[PDB]
């Protein structure tokens, strides 16, 4: 006792739980304002506080790791279950959303015209730019994992130049999607055609920013040197979170613009 | 179609940096090339007031209320009609 | 309709109600046994001063409780499946009404031959004459022709509601863009009271439904009566 | 590019009774008391919210 | 007539498209019988069994997005 | 860690007073059951 | 489950009260908003 | 030193007994409401002055006793408390993030508290379905607070239901094997599972009925191509698991509290009991439209789903018989939570067989949307998780203070509270049968008896819980600290005294690879 | 390809992390990372149970399979024995503490 | 439907036995329950000289030539018709 003989972390008291607590008390109270009373002001003060607490909870993960040393095996194998555990419950959110489509498309109600897509809906060509956005992220899928491998080899500069090539069609991603929203024919207006393909690619265009955003930060944690050619579970989890990003493209791709228009 | 590259599709971060350069980029190049050739501009559908469509069971939370978020003027009817 | 302190299901109106009675009873028999059974263990394992703390050997008489009331799941499945495929059986309807919920009243269609269609409405307490039912009345019955096979296709314009009727032994949600089909069939002529069984906001609790059944002859005149 | 992590080793590593979300600077303090303020005042900006919103 | 038969087609609890293909199906005949004169000859139980079925809003509705042109069914 | 330990010691509430405890203890449960009955009336009391 | 005798015994009288105390605190409270349900009723 | 104690923790029991608190408070919120709903039944007529009151309280009610009393308790509560000790490990595998699904649970309950606040409240049954849930029906920002609370509460479980997960897998001793750790941990672990899958699934459900009502989408409306069906499907998909993530917590302590006093060192049947469990959180994801059998659905999927639902009970059977077992032989010690193993073990089960005729498609077209089925559940709900969550409380109350009960009081309130929900539940069994709807403000006059005995009911439970805050009390009061706890060897929970010390395990356990 | 850059474990890490790492090549095991291995159990070879204080809590599986743990805290002294089977274990001083 | 049975449907001798003997067996138990449940024998379906039947461009390498491997008299009828 008194001093620990268990390979674990102990977390000094953190103020930032109730931090981000408050923080998601503020964002959604802070919808509803928007949402009726068309006021931005708590909204905005909720994504401050978010964004404030994300940054001093994963700088502390990263004190304790990097710095401290604290990150024994023991400790490393939790946070690989945690990751995983955390991964499948984000599958399980996108199935609602693939669940809501399918039960739509394959049994269009007559108020569509009895069948889809919908009569009045024009969709995208997914030989246009939807296979163009494919490639992209079936690409960074292979760059990304190029820039693993440099890692456990120990190759800086290498890592560095398939994980910026990977973060730069992140981003190539988002703003061809960016356009194809803009230049769309339909909304989330036009009724459940729209609905549903807003909202489930739209979602999944929101991962790939958090996706994007995490290799980022995996990037900076890299130019300074924190990642050993062994421990660096940081870019593992966000190179699984990447991968996951792809896969539900792939299965939104086959579902929603080829098969479902 | 199907696919089949000889061999050396993993292990190596030499191997892998190979299929970066190889084979991911370029797709990405002729992709890219497709999309920019058949870049033609749709012109804008005819609008016909579909009742299951342009939906409005509440004024958006900004703006006139009326308009989308990603309005695009030239392919994006209002409930009305097309904006000008 | 229900008599003050009443125990089980209304008397069935119509032969799948008895159908249910019937099984209900079967059912519940068993539910009788099972339950006296595990308050009979239960007090036995209570009642004596003997002892046996040490290890014992579970599985030999695991076999036996997991294979017993497999059969007996069975005993009940068999029953209840068939009155199932009984209610969605091919009959052959003579008539289609149709039904609309709506925000505190349900209004009727009969358009076979025909427009004709009229709102319904529970009476107000204030306004019952002596001997009628406090939250049950209507204004506007729904006539029908007794011992015969009607097509009812349940509807709302709305919110949800559910149609239901107890004697008959019907239930049938109503929502918004569907035509749910169900089948009624009195063997009886009289009113038949049901109540709206989906909540649909404030006055859930206030919009009945009754069923008039009386002989073809007067259903016809009534219809017409009616418009 | 440097590779100072020893320097920060060191420093988060130093025995000051601190907490390791202030054992980095007198920054860390600001920042600190920063979220702690917005998250307070902006709880109580949205129980503000709350009551006017109640009545009609 | 006394109403709407069974049809196999359609045998489930849920009959909303037997109401919808009938409506449609009526009209489309009616329109063709007109393109075509056909000693002007009727497709009327297909309005008799839509008429039984269909609920009421339905069926005015449905007329109306006819006559603005916006009935999303193909007819 | 300078955080007492022990019967007592281990609760978020003083509980050295048995009758500070016994108004503590009445304002928080308490609480708790009258505001559904100050809800309804406030509900009740609004047009 | 064997214990120590009570520190600070709480004699019957002390119990009476506390149990007094605890049960008035959840019936007066709600008993004067049903109380006064009507006039609430009433506008 | 309060704020970085109370507010900045990261330490398992802390935690634990924050939740307890918070669950004890809603505790008391949702038996307020429980008893306007039977105040308003209790006499022919209207009490309440309108019924979109009533309505907002019957939600309410159901939101308070399911979301923040219930599963605070068992989870966070003896989730939190118990898990680490009983496996050996220092803590929780993530303390901080830990200590942030805690913190979510008051700002969620804030929001549902708002939405009966604004506007006229939401009246839309704890199923919060579309259309009547919509911007139509219910214009304004109460239902969308209440799709908010949602959103904030399920964070929070999925949160440490990954917390319980990477625990109870990853920090046991070494030669320690799962099936080596005791029952209630198992129970978690389970639950735990449940809601790492079914929670997000309701909150995709949720999220889509929020954009319907301010994004202008139309998943769940006619017009739009949409179907109010969709959103009971996904609804309903969360909705079953849920039950029984309510349940089986229960199902470890009364395992625990079985065979602590009949004085054996295990249960009967553990492995079995394992099984059991197991099998009860897979069957319990293939059987939601059982809660749909009056929806326009294609017979042969009725009956896909009434058969489905019915193995269950072969499993949850083995459970009933185990816990029988274990009784066998036993030297038993009447103590009061031994009386509340007792009873949740036959309530459970009628409540269960209850369940059972409902399962009957057939039969549920006429007992669906009425009485009979909110006595199903409120016997188990009522009478199961909350019986367990009663044991489990005067069973380690000791533990977790280091001050005993009066065990005298400790019967009275048993006692009392058999009595009280008996009363009020078994009347709804006629009341359904013989065609009362759910969800009514008023009857029938023939409807007046069993009302009006139930709602008398409701006050005698109403007496036991006001002498259980009494009974906590008092146990603060006269300070009888505890010498000697029964059956350690078995029963390392108690090992390190009561209350154990902030951090236990400092040293690990020494458990030899044999 | 070709090149290098990235720090090892053997030169960057530090902390608990750093203490178990050279502590395992050195084949012992200060912070409980392995499951000890049992010795013959008899009374004058029984299991040493290492601990840095004078009482340490010990988990018996008295048989391979046995789902239920025998728990008991062996104190500084004579050596004791599981309640259920015997079993001796003797308390130890613990090696590496740093 | 979906799935997810607690834990464990991974790593032991011991938890691959208990799989085996818990869910696996089990299943196929009640599957073959379900198959004799539903083992209504149909009736043989009626017989029409379709020409994209029965199809014979080549006598059999067995038999009258005429016949069908696993030829079941009761439900398979011959080119033209039932064997009897
Ligand atoms: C666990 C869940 C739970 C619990 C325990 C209860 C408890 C009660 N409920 Fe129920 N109720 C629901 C969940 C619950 N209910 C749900 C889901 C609905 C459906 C809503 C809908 O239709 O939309 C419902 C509906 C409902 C109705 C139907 C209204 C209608 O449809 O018109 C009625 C009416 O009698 C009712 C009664 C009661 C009563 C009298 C209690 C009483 O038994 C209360 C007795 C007191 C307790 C049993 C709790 C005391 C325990 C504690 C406070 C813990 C103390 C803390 C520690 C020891 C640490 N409830
Ligand atoms: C604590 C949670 C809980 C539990 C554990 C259960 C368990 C069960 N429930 Fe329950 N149920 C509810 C809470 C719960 N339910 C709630 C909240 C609702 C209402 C929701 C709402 O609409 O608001 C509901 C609704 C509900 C319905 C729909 C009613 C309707 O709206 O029409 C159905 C139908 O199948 C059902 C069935 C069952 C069954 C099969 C069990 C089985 O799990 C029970 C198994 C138990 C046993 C059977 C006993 C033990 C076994 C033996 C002693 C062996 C021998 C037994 C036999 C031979 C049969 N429940
Ligand atoms: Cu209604
Ligand atoms: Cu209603
Ligand atoms: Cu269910
Ligand atoms: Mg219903
Ligand atoms: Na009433
Ligand atoms: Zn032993």
């Amino acid at each position: 006792m008194t001093h620990q003989t268990h390979a674990y972390h102990m977390v000094n008291p953190s103020p930032w739980p109730l931090t981000g607590a408050l923080s998601a008390l503020l964002m959604t109270s802070g919808l509803t304002m928007w949402f009726h009373f068309n006021s931005m002001t708590l909204l905005m003060i909720g994504l401050t506080t978010n964004m404030l607490t994300m940054y001093q909870w994963w700088r502390d993960v990263i004190r304790e790791s990097t710095f401290q040393g604290h990150h024994t095996p023991a400790v490393q194998k939790g946070l690989r279950y945690g990751m995983i555990l955390f991964i499948i419950s984000e599958v399980l959110f996108f199935t609602g959303f693939f669940w809501a489509f399918y039960h739509s498309s394959l049994a269009p109600t007559p108020e569509l015209g009895g069948c889809w897509p919908p009569t009045g809906i024009h969709p995208l060509n997914p030989l246009e730019v939807p296979l163009l956005n494919t490639s992209v992220l079936l690409a960074s899928g292979v760059s990304i994992t190029w820039a693993h491998h440099s890692l456990m080899e120990g190759d800086r500069k290498h890592m560095l130049q398939a994980l910026f090539i990977t973060i730069t069609l992140g981003v190539y991603f988002t703003l061809l999607q960016a356009s194809e929203y803009y230049e769309a024919p339909f909304t989330i207006s036009d009724g459940v055609y729209g609905s549903t393909f807003f909202v489930a690619t739209g979602f999944h265009g929101l991962h790939v920013i958090i996706g994007s955003t995490f290799l980022i930060v995996c990037f900076f944690r890299q130019l300074k040197f924190h990642f050993t050619s062994n421990h660096h579970f940081g870019f593992e989890a966000g190179a699984w979170y990447w991968h996951f990003v792809d896969v539900v493209w792939l299965f939104l791709y086959v579902s929603i613009y080829w098969w479902g228009s | 179609a199907s696919a089949a590259k000889g061999d050396h599709g993993g292990t190596g971060a030499r191997t892998w940096r190979f299929l970066t350069f190889g084979l991911a980029l370029p797709s990405v190049a002729l992709c890219t090339l497709n999309s920019w050739l058949h870049s033609g501009h749709r012109e804008r559908p005819a609008f016909i007031p579909y009742h299951h469509l342009r939906i409005r069971t509440k004024p958006f939370s900004w703006g006139d209320g009326n308009h989308t978020f990603f309005h695009n003027p030239r392919v994006n009817p209002l409930p009305t009609g097309y904006e000008k | 309709m229900a008599y003050p302190m009443q125990l089980g299901f209304q008397d069935a109106t119509s032969p799948i109600m008895e159908e249910l009675l019937h099984f209900h009873d079967h059912t519940l028999m068993i539910v009788f046994l099972i339950s006296s059974l595990v308050l009979y263990i239960i007090s036995l394992m209570l009642t004596t001063k003997l002892t046996h703390t040490s290890t014992m050997d579970a599985q030999e008489v695991e076999t036996i409780w997991t294979i017993l009331p497999a059969i007996i799941l069975i005993l009940i499945a068999l029953p209840s499946l068939r009155i199932l495929y009984m209610m969605d059986e091919i009959n052959n309807p003579s008539l289609t009404v149709k039904t609309m919920g709506h925000q505190w009243y349900w209004s009727y269609e009969y358009t076979d031959y025909e427009d004709l269609s009229f709102d319904s409405y529970m009476i107000p307490t204030s306004e019952l004459k002596p001997g009628e039912l406090r939250l049950l009345e209507v204004d506007n019955r729904v006539v029908l022709p007794m011992e015969m096979t009607i097509r009812m296709l349940v509807s709302s314009e709305d919110v949800l509601h559910s149609w239901a009727v107890p004697s008959l032994g019907l239930k049938t949600d109503a929502i918004p863009g569907r035509l749910n089909q169900t089948t009624l069939m009195s063997s009886r002529p009289g009113l038949y009271y049901g109540q709206c069984s989906e909540i649909c906001g404030s006055n859930h609790s206030f919009m009945p439904i009754v069923l008039e059944l009386v002989p073809l002859k007067y259903f016809e005149k009534w219809s017409a009566s009616m418009l | 590019f440097e590779n100072r992590v020893a320097e920060k080793q060191k420093l988060f590593q130093e025995d000051n009774g601190l907490p390791v979300h202030l054992k980095g600077g007198a920054t860390d303090n600001i920042l600190y008391r920063v979220t702690m303020t917005l998250c307070l005042g902006g709880t109580l900006y949205s129980l503000y919210c709350l009551g006017w919103a109640s009545f009609p | 007539y006394q109403t709407a038969p069974f049809d196999s087609r359609f045998p489930n609890q849920n009959q909303t498209r037997n109401c919808w293909q009938n409506y449609l199906d009526f009209h489309r005949c009616e329109k063709a019988m007109t393109a075509k004169g056909g000693d002007v000859s009727v497709c009327e139980w297909y309005r008799r069994v839509y008429k039984s079925l269909c609920p009421i809003s339905w069926v005015s509705t449905w007329d109306d997005r006819r006559a603005e042109g916006t009935f999303p069914g193909k007819i | 860690s300078h955080y007492e330990e022990g019967p007592g010691k281990n609760i978020p509430f003083s509980v050295e007073n048995k009758w500070r405890l016994l108004a503590m203890m009445t304002l928080f449960f308490g609480s708790g059951f009258a505001a559904p009955f100050f809800i309804v009336r406030h509900q009740l009391l609004k047009k | 489950i064997t214990a120590k005798p009570a520190k600070t015994p709480t004699s019957p009288k002390e119990q009476a009260i506390g149990l007094s105390v605890t049960f008035l605190s959840f019936l007066l409270p709600a008993g004067w908003v049903l109380y006064h349900l009507d006039n609430y009723k009433k506008s | 030193m309060f704020i970085n104690r109370w507010l900045f923790s990261t330490n398992h029991k802390d935690i634990g007994t924050l939740y307890l608190l918070f669950g004890a408070w809603a505790g008391m919120v949702g038996t307020a409401l429980s008893l306007l709903i039977r105040a308003e039944l209790g006499q022919p007529g209207t009490l309440l002055g309108d019924d979109q009151i009533y309505n907002v309280v019957v939600t309410a009610h159901a939101f308070v006793m399911i979301f923040f009393m219930v599963m605070p308790i068992m989870i966070g509560g003896f989730g939190n408390w118990l898990v680490p000790l009983m496996i050996g490990a220092p803590d929780m595998a993530f303390p901080r993030m830990n200590n942030m699904s805690f913190w979510l649970l008051p700002p969620s309950f804030l929001l549902l508290l708002a939405s009966s606040m604004v506007e006229a409240g939401a009246g839309t049954g704890w199923t919060v379905y579309p259309p009547l849930a919509g911007n139509l029906a219910h214009a304004g920002a109460s239902v969308d607070l209440t799709i908010f609370s949602l959103h904030l509460a399920g964070v929070s479980s999925i949160l440490g239901a990954i917390n319980f997960i990477t625990t109870i897998i990853n920090m046991k001793p070494p030669a320690m094997s799962q099936y080596q750790t005791p029952l209630f941990v198992w129970s978690v672990m389970i639950t735990a599972v449940l809601l790492l899958l079914s929670l997000p699934v309701l909150a995709a459900g949720i999220t889509m009925l929020l954009t319907d009502r301010n994004l202008n989408t139309t998943f769940f409306d006619p017009a739009g191509g949409g179907d109010p069906i969709l959103y009971q499907h996904l609804f309903w998909f969360f909705g079953h698991p849920e039950v029984y993530i309510l349940i089986l917590p229960g199902f470890g302590m009364i395992s625990h509290i079985v065979t602590y006093y009949s004085g054996k060192k295990e249960p009967f049947g553990y492995m079995g009991m394992v099984w059991a469990m197991m099998s009860i959180g897979f069957l319990g994801f293939i059987v939601w439209a059982h809660h749909m059998f009056t929806v326009g659905m294609d017979v042969d999927t009725r009956a896909y789903f009434t058969s489905a639902t019915m193995i269950i009970a072969i499993p949850t059977g083995v459970k009933v018989f185990s816990w029988l077992a274990t009784l066998h032989g036993g030297n038993i010690k009447w103590s009061p939570a031994m009386m509340w193993a007792l009873g949740f073990i036959f309530l459970f089960t009628v409540g269960g067989l209850t369940g059972i005729v409902l399962a009957n498609s057939s039969l549920d077209i006429v007992l669906h949307d009425t009485y009979y089925v909110v006595a199903h559940f409120h016997y188990v709900l009522s009478m199961g998780a909350v019986f367990a969550i009663m044991g489990g409380f005067v069973h380690w109350f000791p533990l977790f203070s280091g001050y005993t009960l009066n065990d005298t009081w400790a019967k009275i309130h048993f006692a009392i509270m058999f009595v009280g929900v008996n009363m009020t539940f078994f009347p709804q069994h006629f009341l359904g049968l013989s065609g009362m709807p759910r969800r009514y403000s008023d009857y029938p006059d023939a409807y007046t008896m069993w009302n009006t005995i139930s709602s008398m009911g409701s006050f005698i439970s109403l007496t036991a819980v006001m002498l259980m805050v009494f009974i906590i009390w008092e146990a603060f009061a006269s300070k009888r600290e505890v010498l000697t706890v029964d059956l350690t060897t078995t029963n390392l929970e108690w090992l390190n005294g009561c209350p154990p010390p902030y951090h236990t395990f400092e040293e690990p356990t020494y458990v030899n690879l044999k | 390809a070709s090149g290098g850059g990235v720090p090892t474990d053997e030169e960057q890490a530090t902390g608990l992390e750093r203490e178990v790492m050279l502590a395992a090549r050195k084949g012992q095991d200060p912070y409980n990372i392995l499951a000890p291995k049992a010795t013959s159990g008899t009374k004058e070879d029984p299991n040493l149970v290492p601990s840095i204080t004078n009482k340490r809590i010990v988990g018996c599986i008295c048989e391979e399979d046995n789902s239920t743990v025998i728990w008991f805290w062996l104190h500084k002294g004579e050596a004791q024995r599981c309640p259920s089977c015997g079993t001796h274990y003797k308390l130890v001083p613990h090696q590496l503490a740093h």
